[PDB]
RNA sequence: GGCGACACACGUGCUACAAUGCCCACUACAAAGCGAUGCCACCCGGCAACGGGGAGCUAAUCGCAAAAAGGUGGGCCCAGUUCGGAUUGGGGUCUGCAACCCGACCCCAUGAAGCCGGAAUCGCUAGUAAUCGCGGAUCAGCCAUGCCGCGGUGAAUACG
RNA sequence: CGCGGGGUGGAGCAGCCCGGUAGCUCGUCGGGCUCAUAACCCGAAGGUCGUCGGUUCAAAUCCGGCCCCCGCAACCA
RNA sequence: GGGUCGUUAGCUCAGUUGGUAGAGCAGUUGACUUUUAAUCAAUUGGUCGCAGGUUCGAAUCCUGCACGACCCACCA
RNA sequence: GCGGUCGCCUCCUAAAAGGUAACGGAGGCGCCCAAAGGUCCCCUCAGGCGGGACGGAAAUCCGCCGGAGAGCGCAAGGGUA
């Protein structure tokens, strides 16, 4: 990416309904899962 | 340049390809290029200083800061002057792509109302697949106290797939909620 | 943070927030508070995420909301026409349904007046 | 507007109908009793209902289930003004 | 107000009791 | 079956648009008429409608009964908002031969218009108006917000 | 054949000229006051601008043709 | 191009200490009536030819320059 | 006479060099740009079909296909990726 003034992107963490959510690799590290239909309530594995 | 998702694409996302199409190279293999993301707003167009913060948010979803759109042609039923900006046009590729991609699949579309699934006909026949997005907040960056107003994008992604059945093959191995 | 769908409620009480969840409000509220113990009067701002998800999940997993309700709701609609029904008419051309008067007012259900001519 | 200890469907066509349910053949009866349920058992027949007028043929599916026999009959006529 | 049929001052105006107006 | 139609138009009213206000708990004060074909205290199940049971009174005895506002304490914090309950989905109660047309009520979900109403226009001179309940007739049930009544608290203003 | 102006809500006028949106009176519709009607008051509705091409980003608006309309003219012979 | 002159919060204006800021029809409010009026009674700052430069201060003087109204002249 | 016209550009007329007339057929000019100029370095159209939130034939984005039908400030012709 050519060099100055762009989105650090450092690895992160984040989570969901169950536990944690691995690759990350995001510019504004540390966010917050609130559903993952892949964790998966709320679609896949049907309810 | 580690990236889970582009790990996982080459081990085992290749090879279960391979053993179910069957391929003379390795390169014809379909590989993943270039996922483009671009926001059509008109919804700033007389106001264009709306745009950076959605700009500045994309830039900060993606993580790469996105080029900006301007107009063809004047077309004068919404106003559009030849000159003015339609919105922002961001390239991603290579890892970038990839830790972007995987935030998509793990964050973003679980985060939607509903989401019964992805649209399975968006394949463009030649075997790429774009889809679009309406709250920017479903992913991570966005905090819904940094919304000025909402807007969607149109996230186009290609690929080596010569074929659309290929592409639905490489895109569902790779963990892409479908139907 | 939020519940089924986003809707995220914020400040102002905690079984108040609620009702502005949909498929939600007062009675299926009160006791959804008990039944995860958390304090009704607590302030939806301040508040631990322990209560949270324990609030989210009871929620969005005990009920069908709007997400899913409202699709719901829609069907039984279309199903109550498209079969012939009586409902269904008023429903098909979208006039009132459960007995009522339509010589004057059904204004919630008719929209606004399209007024004509006298004899 | 239930009854449930109840169910009430008149037995003009009741008798009929669980008749023609286990009868080996089916064609349509026409009745005045609007006023029944229809179902669990009657789907799949054609009924002539009474509006006041006429006699109205109903097809009936499991859409159909509890609503009673008149509502697929309608008593009026609109077509605007 | 008075109309309210899931309130006390509601169910007191119609006459008639519930949950939110127990005999 | 209709009298219950709905592109619309007028009349009479009810509930309202909120903080002298809404919601919850607790505690208090009426008059009048009805009712042993009925009114059901009280126990039980039911969130509840109500269903059970069941005691009393031809009733200054026993029942409808709860009066409401208020009073007290607590919450809401000026929000289309805990305002407001129209509309609709769903689940049941009961009357009745039967509740689709077309019933009343309970609960769950839904929460609409409306932020004091254009030209106009109504009532009221005192225990009146406003506002708050309650009874009765008709009646199986009920579309009563009606009408006939009853007490509760209780203004303003008349130069002329 | 000739030169000039014009065709816009039911009527009568603006707007065209200077591209971007259509206005004014009357009529009409709903309400008001009245025993009632007019008068009057409060509200509203209603049109693609003769037509057909073209120009432009966009045409009542600019250009060409045609269709009507009104006006002037047609003299020495 | 010369000469005079302007120049004004919605519009017209009316203001040359260096102070504020209006006066009329407008707009809203509010009495009055019926109708139309006519009368009455209530307002934010709106940093007033434009940037500059005079001073204790300039809507508010001085050069600048954009403009307008007026008037003279002249046009191979 | 009245009407029209009167200079300049493009196209035909014009007879395959030039030129060429009529009150022959058609259109345009009396400007515009301090970038719409010089140069160096990049870049390649219109259109169609598929794809894709609010996007509709047309805003933007993504594919293939597209040798010039686009663009070149304005008329026509020549020219031109
Ligand atoms: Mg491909
Ligand atoms: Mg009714
Ligand atoms: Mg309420
Ligand atoms: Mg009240
Ligand atoms: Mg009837
Ligand atoms: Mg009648
Ligand atoms: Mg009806
Ligand atoms: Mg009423
Ligand atoms: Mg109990
Ligand atoms: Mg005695
Ligand atoms: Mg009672
Ligand atoms: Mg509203
Ligand atoms: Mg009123
Ligand atoms: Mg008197
Ligand atoms: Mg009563
Ligand atoms: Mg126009
Ligand atoms: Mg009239
Ligand atoms: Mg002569
Ligand atoms: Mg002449
Ligand atoms: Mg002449
Ligand atoms: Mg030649
Ligand atoms: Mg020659
Ligand atoms: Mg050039
Ligand atoms: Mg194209
Ligand atoms: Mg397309
Ligand atoms: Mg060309
Ligand atoms: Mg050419």
């Amino acid at each position: 990416m050519k060099e100055g003034i762009h989105p650090k992107l450092v690895p992160a963490r984040i989570i969901c309904g169950c536990g944690n959510v691995i690759e990350t690799y995001s510019t504004k590290p540390e966010i917050y899962v609130e559903v993952c239909s892949k964790c998966h309530p709320f679609y896949t594995g049907q309810q | 340049l580690d990236v889970a998702l582009k790990r996982k694409y080459y081990e085992e996302v290749r090879p279960e390809l391979i053993r179910r199409f069957g391929y003379q190279n390795v390169w014809e293999v379909p590989r993943l290029e270039k996922v483009v993301i671009n926001q059509g707003l008109g919804e700033a167009k007389e106001d264009a200083r709306i745009l950076e913060k959605a700009a500045q948010e994309l830039a900060l979803i993606t993580g790469q800061k996105p080029a900006v759109t301007r107009a063809k042609k004047s077309i004068s039923n919404f106003k559009l002057r030849k000159g003015m900006p339609i919105g922002l046009r961001v390239t991603l590729r290579r890892d970038r792509m990839w830790i972007f991609l995987e935030k998509l699949l793990n964050v973003a579309l679980p985060r939607i109302r509903d989401f019964r699934g992805l649209n399975p006909n968006s394949f463009d026949g030649r075997g790429n697949y774009n889809l679009g997005l309406r709250e920017q907040l479903i992913f991570p960056e966005i905090t819904y106290d940094m919304v000025d107003a909402l807007r969607g994008m149109d996230i186009a992604v290609v690929t080596t797939a010569e074929t659309d059945e290929e592409a639905r093959a490489l895109l569902e191995l790779l963990g892409f909620p479908f139907r | 943070a939020r519940i089924a769908g986003v809707e995220i409620p914020r400040n102002k009480r905690v079984d108040v927030a609620l009702t502005y969840i949909y498929g939600i409000g007062k009675a299926r509220a009160k006791e959804a508070l008990e039944k995860t113990g958390i304090n009704p009067a607590t302030r939806v701002k301040d508040l631990t995420e322990a209560e949270v998800v324990r609030l989210r999940e009871y929620v969005e997993n005990t009920w069908k909301l709007e997400g899913e309700l409202r699709a719901e709701v829609a069907a039984n609609i279309k199903r109550l026409m498209d079969i012939g029904c009586y409902r269904g008419l008023r429903h098909r051309r979208g006039l009132p349904v459960r007995g009522q008067r339509t010589r004057t007012n059904a204004r919630t259900r008719k929209g606004p007046r399209k007024t004509v001519a006298g004899k | 507007r239930s009854l449930k200890k109840g169910v009430f469907v008149d037995d003009h066509l009741l008798e009929k109908v669980l008749e023609l349910n286990a009868k080996g053949e089916k064609r349509l009866i026409k009745t005045w009793s609007r006023r029944s349920t229809i179902v669990p058992e009657m789907v799949g027949h054609t009924i002539a209902v009474y509006n006041g007028k006429q006699h109205v043929p109903v097809y009936i599916t499991e859409n159909m289930v509890g609503h009673k026999l008149g509502e697929f009959a309608p008593t009026r006529t609109y077509r605007g003004h | 107000g008075k109309g309210d049929r899931r309130t006390r001052r509601g169910k007191i105006w119609r006459g008639t009791y519930g949950k939110y107006r127990p005999r």
